[PDB]
């Protein structure tokens, strides 16, 4: 009976999972620009005992 | 609508009224002009040679 | 900004696998919950914009556009399926496939970093547009508005591209921080008061400008509704948007330069208003409207002042709002007596009560009645305007006076009086009209609450 | 009460009369203010209270936002693009405090002409002065920069400032 | 409330009354279905004058051209009570 | 905390609860106006308590209780104003609202949208204190747009009338002329002082410059119907009866003199717009009580009286007594909306009768009616120790004790005879005499709905004014020394009025009859003003609307220059490149030419 529902209703999850995919690859840009993290003038800061960035 | 009423101060305006505050109280005290004419001091800005 | 914009994508596939009977309610359903993500991009910054990427960034000029963009979709959704029932299934498929690429390209375009992929996303805007009221227009002139829709614009923007690729090859780049950050003035010369033609007549085609508005009261009047609708509440705005945009690298040119826009501006504002007053066309009347409010951004936008801006901005999205909610009253009468005569149908009031407040609301918002955000932005630039001169206050006294009377007038020839008595095949309104004016009307309203969320970055 | 700063928002001592009754007619505003209180004011203020004890059992804080002192714009190089950046940024940051303080500045002088009744003109003198200097000096430091403005162009007007002034000077001490 | 629903045997009753009112017409002679000019030998401006009188007893104007034809009480009250919409 | 502001807030909050209930179960029965009237008459008792502060102790406040937004350095915030005006005008709006409304649940009893009818003069008495009330200038421009929509659409209530729509469009189109003046003294403050707000407004002008003072004065001319634009208020009695009472003459229409009234500091300091309030409110004052004596519709009559008084008020105002107006604002609504229901109570007993030519003698078939108008036109008159006695007769001497314009003084004084001219013109058309109605009689007003609601605003047109004077504390340096002549003139020019009016009256009796005089054609028909400036410049507007805006540029001149030049320029040069015949004679010579200028005109010189 699962097909009844599925094969005519995964249409459905195309633009939930396409929002999801899309986050993902904000995720990876915020990765390539990361030269300056924790290296402004203005937010310089020393790291605390067991973090490793100040953000991803 | 909900989600847009109650968003984050990003604007920085409870901030700047705050460091407002500090700044008034901190002037009048000491009895230092409320603001100041010029925001970037004159020690640091080279004006040509001379004025003619 | 790839989780708005790859979600915007799948409406695609998602459209051509539906069934043939559910095409309407998943494209609702889905461009409703892209609005509700584009919601996020409200939260702004006070100083400097949200940089997501080196091609994409949101600022506080952009953000109200990409959500009323977002929020239009559905609305045109629903004021397309009445009159797309008995078309094919795959030619309802295309029709939103253009709406679906039309949202994109917006979209990509009010947050794209660099001028030049800006000019590419503002200019493919235009095919899809084209094709909605070329193939879906009723009569026979939605062939030669067409033409009109392409080369007004075309003519306007051939130009700026030659200037942008000229501006990267003095200055080096075309991303708009660094164009903001490494700005320098523009010298009183020959070439430069054309690179500056160049980099305006563009947008000044698109808002438009009055004398060179003749291609809108075509297009938007032979357009389906939902061309109108898009036409009319977003379309416009790229212009204002552009050159709220490009001013930066003007000044200080455009002290001089400006004037005689602004006297355009300040006197076909007058103009246009007047012509309101008397035409037969409804749907016409509509758009002449919106030339009308556009003169004031125009203004605005043209003094460089940080209460104009706020006030461009402010009016740009009431105005969005109020004109769809107009084009879709006029639809919902055109759909029954088939004539955009407005004086065919009358005392309709009578017959059809709940959408005669639905009329009197968006008239009322087309006057800018306090405190409704139209009045807010229309009162912003009023004042700017009269610190550039005060005699202004004369030339936009009258203009307020004047829209307030077709507007009143728009609504006691088509409302009041005594219904034609030919006329029997006035069905009582659908929840699908009654649903789609209240979600026009409804943010509206609500948005007076929180004003700086639509008066730019200048706040 | 202890929300707010009483230095940065004064107000005169407030003296007020007592009540010296000549008439042995009843005075309505007192039997209404008994009601009023016993009616009205109480039950809010029960509200109020076991809110309070509500607050009181969670307690969090949350902290003003302290910003380092960067370069201006004036130490800047010419194409040095983060140093422009992040001087433009503490420059805006200002011009938003600035802004503050000529809104705490009004709203003094606003709270004195409706406290001070018919003899405004007179007792809020101070208020008026206060704020016409620190109209003045916001007027020199924002006035005219118009729409795209930036740090820089603030830095240029003031130079032409000081340029004036120099110049002023220099023709009066020819005298 | 308002004025009282109006019945036929009343504009009938106020026709006859302002009729036998009018000097020239005698009460004994009139009948309702009594024409003006036939049967009571009255002029074309003497009928304008109980037209007038008859848009003064009921408070409503009679136009010209439907004024003229009415020649008999009868007439008068079938045009009275189709303006009123008096159907009994 | 003092229970002032409290007490100041929930009166106006309370009236909004019945809106809030529009959608429920009450307002699709037949209880909703009862509820209505009954939720204004509990906002008026709880209004009555702090004006007894303020009789008391003089108490005053302002309220800043939402920040709506900030821009730069100027910041809005909803803020509401509880001074003497604020405090003494709400008690006064909402004791009229409560008796028209009881009012209105009689005369408008068989109207199938009765409900909506209701809930519209509630929406009304909210804009309208909201216009009252407001602290800063964007609040008052909300308030004064609201009335005016309420305005347009109570006007035009009967929609199938083309009469109504026309006369709610002329009040539109009247009150934005001064809206413009609204929004310019708006963008002058503003910038200027930068600040809407009443406080800071009056710091910074000391002596305050022409410009905004003449925009608050247009819109006080658009508003209250002065010389210029005043035929929109005659044209408003297209409106049912009850809001004719409740706008058009008592609550809605003293808007422009209580926005001059606010800005007093400021007039104080400039004798010019002082001198042009005082010479624009004699002209209307004059005028519109020239017109009201020749009158036969009742509700004309009253509305000219009522435009009189507004030209009163802004006399008042032009010579500096600020106070005296608000007073007489006070004084003036009591007896004019009763006058105004007693007009009601005459039209509707008399099957919808507005003429007083068809009313006779009511003396003794309303005894009520006849007793509430004859002491409401003795109370408009200035009869002596009435209502209006202690505003009118003090404005009178006023005037003559002051540095006024001559003629300003003479039109006054005439108006004030006209006054009792049209009183009279009224009494005596309407209840002397015999009857002139149809013969089936329905006269009744043994309802208990008029009685009362006539009764309690006959009482008030009795006492207020003795009330009222005894309990505000003195805001002015009273006129304790006149000449006698000049202490009786009101008085005597008002008699003087009364007797010449009732003799004219009373030669009508006589069986003479003659044409008419040009200078009664002229008072008749309006000064022939609706007749010229309602037809020449709405036609010459609405032609080069069409003519020249329409026709000869946007559809001939502005297609010409772009497109169709364009088109044709493109044409004709296709078909020069395109007519070729195909023989290859012609373009291998062409080849040839070609060939022969290459090799000269550009290689010639490399
Ligand atoms: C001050 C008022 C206090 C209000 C308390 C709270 C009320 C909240 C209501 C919010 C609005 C609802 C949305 C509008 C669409 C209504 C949907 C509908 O069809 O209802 C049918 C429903 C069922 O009736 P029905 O029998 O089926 O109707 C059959 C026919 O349709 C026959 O229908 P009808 O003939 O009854 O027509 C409907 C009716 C009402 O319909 C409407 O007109 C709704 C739109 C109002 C005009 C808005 C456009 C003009 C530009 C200004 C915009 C202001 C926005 C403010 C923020 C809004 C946030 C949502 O028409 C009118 O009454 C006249 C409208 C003109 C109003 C003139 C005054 C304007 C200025 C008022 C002050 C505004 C600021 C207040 C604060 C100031 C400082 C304190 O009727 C109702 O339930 C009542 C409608 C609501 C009337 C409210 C009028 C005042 C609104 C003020 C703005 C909101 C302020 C809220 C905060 C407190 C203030
Ligand atoms: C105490 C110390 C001071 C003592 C002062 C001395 C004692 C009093 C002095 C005498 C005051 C006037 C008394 C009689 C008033 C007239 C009533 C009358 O019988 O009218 C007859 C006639 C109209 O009668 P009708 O057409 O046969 O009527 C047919 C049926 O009766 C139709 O019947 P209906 O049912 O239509 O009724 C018509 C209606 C009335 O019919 C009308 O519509 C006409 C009435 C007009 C009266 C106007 C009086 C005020 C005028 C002020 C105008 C200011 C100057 C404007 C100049 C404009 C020039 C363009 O009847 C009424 O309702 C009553 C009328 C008003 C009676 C009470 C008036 C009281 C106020 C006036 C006396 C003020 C005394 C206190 C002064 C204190 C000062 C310190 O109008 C006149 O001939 C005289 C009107 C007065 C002004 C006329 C001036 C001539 C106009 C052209 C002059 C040449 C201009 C050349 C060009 C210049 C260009 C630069
Ligand atoms: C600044 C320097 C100087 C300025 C240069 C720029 C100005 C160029 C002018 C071009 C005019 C030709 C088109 C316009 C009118 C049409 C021709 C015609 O017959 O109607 C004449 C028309 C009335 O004649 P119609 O008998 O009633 O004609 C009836 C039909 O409507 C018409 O009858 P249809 O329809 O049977 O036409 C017959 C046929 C006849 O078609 C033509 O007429 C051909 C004309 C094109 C030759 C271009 C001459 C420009 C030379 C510039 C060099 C500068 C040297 C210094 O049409 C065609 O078949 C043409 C189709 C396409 C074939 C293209 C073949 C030509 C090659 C392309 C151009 C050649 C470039 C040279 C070498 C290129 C190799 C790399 O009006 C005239 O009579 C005016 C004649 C000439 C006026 C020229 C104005 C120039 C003023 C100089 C001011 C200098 C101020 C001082 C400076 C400092
Ligand atoms: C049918 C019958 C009608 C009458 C009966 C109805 C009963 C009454 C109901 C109406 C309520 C009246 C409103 C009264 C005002 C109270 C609401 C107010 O308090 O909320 C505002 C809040 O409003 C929101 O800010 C505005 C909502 C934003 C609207 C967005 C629309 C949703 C998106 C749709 C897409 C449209 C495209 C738009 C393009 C830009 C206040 O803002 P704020 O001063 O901060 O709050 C301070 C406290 N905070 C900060 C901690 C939250
Ligand atoms: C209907 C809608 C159409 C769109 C409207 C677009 C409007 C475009 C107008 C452009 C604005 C100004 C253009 C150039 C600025 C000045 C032009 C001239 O009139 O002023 C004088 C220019 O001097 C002479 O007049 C030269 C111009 C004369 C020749 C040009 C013909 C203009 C006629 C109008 C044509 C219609 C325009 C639209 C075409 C479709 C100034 O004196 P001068 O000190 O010496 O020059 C200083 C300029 N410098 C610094 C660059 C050197
Ligand atoms: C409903 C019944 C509720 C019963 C329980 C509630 C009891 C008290 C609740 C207290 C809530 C806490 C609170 O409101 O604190 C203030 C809180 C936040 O402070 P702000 O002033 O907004 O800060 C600046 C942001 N602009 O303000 C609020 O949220 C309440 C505001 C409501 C105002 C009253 C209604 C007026 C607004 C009507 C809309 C008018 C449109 C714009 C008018 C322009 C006027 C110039
Ligand atoms: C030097 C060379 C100049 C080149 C500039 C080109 C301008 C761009 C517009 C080109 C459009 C030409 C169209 C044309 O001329 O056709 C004439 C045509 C003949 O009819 P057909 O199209 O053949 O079909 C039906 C008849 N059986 O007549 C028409 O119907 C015209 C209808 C289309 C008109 C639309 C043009 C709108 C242009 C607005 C102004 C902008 C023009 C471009 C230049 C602007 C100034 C820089
Ligand atoms: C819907 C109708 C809209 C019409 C829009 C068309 C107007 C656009 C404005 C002019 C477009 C061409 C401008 C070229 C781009 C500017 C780039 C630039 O700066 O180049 C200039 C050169 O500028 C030019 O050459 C432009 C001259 C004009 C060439 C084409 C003529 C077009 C018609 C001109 C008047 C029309 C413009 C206004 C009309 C408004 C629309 C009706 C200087 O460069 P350099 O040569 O390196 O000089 C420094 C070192 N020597
Ligand atoms: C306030 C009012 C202003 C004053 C108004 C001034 C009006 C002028 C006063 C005098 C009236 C005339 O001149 S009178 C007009 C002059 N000419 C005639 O009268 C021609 C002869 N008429 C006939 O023969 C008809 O039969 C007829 C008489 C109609 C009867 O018809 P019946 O019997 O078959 O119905």
């Amino acid at each position: 009976n699962v097909l009844q529902i599925v094969r005519d209703h995964w249409v459905h999850i195309l633009v939930p999972v396409g929002f999801v995919f899309g986050c993902y690859l904000d995720r990876r840009s915020d990765e390539k620009l990361t030269a300056f993290r924790n290296k402004s003038l203005l937010f310089k800061r020393e790291l605390r005992p067991n973090e490793e960035v100040t953000w991803k | 609508s909900t989600f847009v009423a109650y968003l984050p101060d990003y604007r920085m305006q409870e901030w700047a009224r705050r460091e407002a505050e500090r700044l008034v109280k901190y002037r009048e005290a000491n009895g230092l002009p409320l603001m100041e004419s010029n925001c970037f001091d004159p020690n640091k800005i080279q004006l040509p040679e001379d004025e003619d | 900004m790839l989780k708005i914009i790859i979600p915007t994508t799948m409406l695609l596939p998602m459209t051509w696998m539906s069934k043939h009977n559910m095409i309407w309610i998943n494209a609702t359903v889905h461009s409703l919950l892209i609005s509700l993500i584009s919601l996020s991009l409200l939260n702004q910054l006070g100083e400097n914009s949200l940089n997501f990427s080196l091609t994409f960034f949101s600022d506080s000029l952009s953000a109200p556009l990409l959500v009323l963009t977002t929020w239009l979709l559905p609305l045109m959704l629903m004021a397309s399926q009445s009159h797309l029932s008995k078309e094919t299934t795959t030619r309802k498929k295309l029709y939103i496939t253009m709406l679906i690429l039309l949202q994109l390209f917006l979209i990509m375009t009010f947050t794209a970093t660099e001028l030049i992929l800006f000019y590419i996303l503002f200019e493919a805007t235009l095919v899809p547009t084209l094709i909605i009221i070329t193939r879906w227009g009723n009569q026979t002139e939605r062939l030669n508005a067409g033409l009109y829709f392409l080369f007004y614009t075309l003519a306007g923007s051939l130009p700026l591209l030659v200037a942008l690729v000229y501006i990267q090859n003095t200055t080096g780049s075309l991303n708009f921080l660094i164009i903001h950050y490494w700005s320098h003035p523009l010298s009183n010369s020959w070439s430069n008061i054309f690179m500056w033609l160049a980099c305006i007549m563009a947008f000044m085609v698109k808002m438009p400008l009055y004398g060179l508005h003749l291609w809108l009261p075509k297009a938007h009047v032979e357009a389906p509704i939902a061309g109108s609708m898009v036409l009319a509440a977003v379309l416009l705005k790229l212009g204002g948007y552009g050159m709220m945009r490009i001013t930066t690298i003007l000044n200080p040119l455009t002290n001089y330069m400006a004037y005689p826009f602004l006297m355009l501006s300040m006197w076909g504002m007058i103009m246009t208003s007047s012509i309101c007053l008397r035409q037969t066309d409804l749907k016409s009347l509509i758009a002449y409207s919106s030339v009308s409010h556009m003169a004031l951004v125009i203004v605005a936008i043209m003094i460089q002042t940080p209460w104009s801006f706020m006030g461009a901005t402010a009016l740009m999205i009431a105005h969005g709002l109020t004109s769809s909610m107009l084009f879709c009253l006029a639809n919902t009468n055109y759909e029954r007596v088939h004539s955009r005569t407005m004086i065919l149908a009358r005392g309709l009031q009578t017959l059809l009560p709940l959408m005669a407040t639905w009329w009197l609301v968006a008239s009322l918002t087309n006057l800018a009645l306090p405190p409704s955000i139209n009045l807010i932005g229309e009162l912003f630039i009023i004042t700017a305007s009269f610190s550039w001169s005060n005699i202004t206050i004369i030339l936009m006294g009258m203009n307020m006076m004047i829209t307030a009377l077709y507007s009143l007038y728009m609504l006691i020839t088509t409302q009041r009086g005594k219904y034609t008595h030919h006329i029997n095949n006035i069905k009582p309104s659908f929840t699908r009209e009654n649903a789609l004016m209240a979600l026009h009307i409804l943010p509206l309203l609500l948005l007076t609450l929180n004003p700086k969320m639509i008066l730019g970055p200048l706040y | 009460p202890d929300s707010w700063d009483k230095d940065v928002y004064p107000e005169p001592p407030r003296r007020t009369p007592a009540p010296a009754p000549q008439t042995s007619l009843p005075n309505p505003v007192t039997y209404l203010t008994k009601i009023f209180d016993l009616l009205v004011d109480r039950p809010v203020t029960l509200a109020r209270e076991f809110i309070e004890q509500q607050h009181a059992k969670n307690r969090y804080y949350y902290y003003h936002r302290e910003f380092r002192r960067v370069p201006d714009i004036t130490e800047c190089e010419e194409k040095d693009i983060l140093c422009m950046f992040e001087a433009e940024m503490q420059w805006r940051r200002d011009y938003k405090v600035d802004q503050e303080i000529v809104n705490i500045i009004q709203e003094r002088l606003k709270a004195c002409q409706q406290r001070e009744g018919e003899s405004y003109r007179q007792n809020c003198a101070k208020e008026l002065e206060q704020f016409t200097q620190v109209s003045k000096a916001f007027q020199d430091r924002y006035s005219d920069l118009g729409a795209h403005y930036s740090a820089r162009k603030c830095l240029a007007k003031q130079k032409q400032r000081m340029l004036a002034e120099r110049k002023a000077a220099k023709e009066a001490a020819a005298a | 409330s308002d004025a009282p629903p109006l019945t036929l045997e009343a504009i009938k009753d106020r026709v006859l009354y302002v009729l036998k009112l009018y000097d020239k017409i005698d009460p004994e002679k009139l009948s309702v279905n009594s024409h003006f000019m036939k049967d009571l030998g009255l002029d074309s401006l003497d009928q304008v004058e109980i037209i007038m009188a008859m848009e003064d007893e009921f408070g409503f104007e009679i136009p010209d051209i439907d004024a003229e034809k009415l020649m008999c009480p009868q007439e008068i009250v079938d045009y009275i009570a189709d303006k009123k919409d008096v159907y009994e | 905390m003092n229970p002032f502001a409290s007490l100041t807030l929930t009166t106006l909050t309370i009236l909004t609860i019945p809106i809030m209930m529009s959608n429920s179960n009450i307002y699709k029965t037949n209880l909703y106006p009862n509820y209505v009237k009954t939720t204004v008459s509990y906002a008026f008792t709880l209004s009555l308590v702090p004006l007894l502060m303020f009789m008391h102790t003089g108490q005053e406040m302002i309220i800043s209780n939402w920040h709506w937004m900030t821009l730069q350095t100027v910041e809005l915030s909803l803020s509401f104003k509880m001074d003497y005006f604020s405090v003494m005008f709400i008690p006064v709006a909402l004791f009229v609202t409560w008796s028209i409304m009881e009012f209105s649940m009689w005369y408008m009893h068989s109207d199938p949208f009765i409900n909506r009818f209701f809930k519209y003069l509630l929406l009304f008495l909210i804009t309208m204190m909201i216009l009252v009330t407001a602290n800063n200038l964007f609040q008052l421009f909300i308030g004064w747009e609201g009335v005016g929509i309420m305005s347009f659409l109570l006007i035009g209530w009967w929609h199938g009338r083309t009469d109504a729509n026309t006369a709610a469009l002329q009040a539109i189109l009247y009150n934005r002329i001064g809206d413009i003046g609204f929004v310019l003294s708006m963008a002058w403050f503003l910038t200027h002082s930068n600040a809407w707000d009443l406080q800071q407004i009056f710091m910074l002008n000391n002596e305050c410059p022409n410009m905004p003072l003449i925009g608050l004065l247009l819109a006080a001319a658009g508003k209250s119907a002065q010389f210029g634009l005043h035929p929109w208020l005659p044209s408003a009695m297209e409106g049912p009866t009850p809001v004719s009472a409740l706008l058009h003459s008592s609550t809605m229409v003293v808007a422009g003199v209580f926005l001059l009234i606010r800005f007093y500091p400021l007039m104080e300091t400039n004798k010019l717009v002082q001198t042009m309030t005082l010479c624009l409110g004699a002209i209307t004052t004059l005028f519109t009580a020239l017109c009201a004596i020749t009158q036969n519709d009742i509700k004309k009559i009253v509305a000219f009286s009522t435009s009189s008084q507004l030209g009163l008020m802004m006399v008042t105002i032009g010579i500096n007594q600020p106070h005296l107006a608000f007073l007489h604002i006070c004084m003036h609504a009591f007896f004019k909306a009763m006058l105004f229901m007693c007009s009601g109570s005459i039209i509707h007993s008399l099957n919808d009768e507005q003429d007083i030519r068809k009313m006779g003698g009511l003396y003794k078939a309303m005894p009520f009616t006849t007793t509430a108008l004859i002491i409401g036109s003795l109370a408009l008159t200035g009869m002596p120790y009435l209502t209006g006695f202690y505003s009118k007769d003090l404005i009178i001497e006023a005037v003559n004790m002051s540095y006024t314009n001559a003629w300003a003084l003479l039109m006054t004084l005439i108006a004030t005879s006209l006054t009792a001219a049209y009183s009279t013109r009224i009494i005596f058309f309407a209840f002397l005499g015999k009857p002139r109605f149809p013969p089936l009689v329905l006269i009744n007003e043994n309802n208990p709905l008029l009685i009362n609601s006539i009764k309690r605003l006959l009482i008030g047109s009795i006492f207020a004014g003795f009330i009222i004077s005894n309990n505000i504390p003195p805001m002015t340096v009273p006129n304790t020394t006149m000449p006698l002549y000049m202490k009786m003139t009101a008085l005597i020019v008002t008699i003087m009025g009364f007797m010449l009016a009732l003799e004219l009256n009373n030669t009508t009796y006589y069986l003479k009859f003659k044409y008419p005089s040009q200078t009664y054609k002229f008072s008749n028909m309006l000064g022939y003003y609706p007749s010229i400036m309602h037809r020449l410049p709405t036609y010459h507007n609405l032609s080069m609307s069409q003519k020249s805006a329409s026709s000869l540029l946007d559809l001939i001149w502005l297609e010409t220059i772009l497109p169709k030049t364009t088109s044709f320029i493109q044409m004709k040069m296709s078909i020069m490149v395109s007519n070729q015949k195909g023989l290859i004679k012609l373009y291998f010579l062409s080849f040839l030419i070609t060939i022969m200028i290459s090799m000269t005109l550009f290689n010639y010189h490399e």
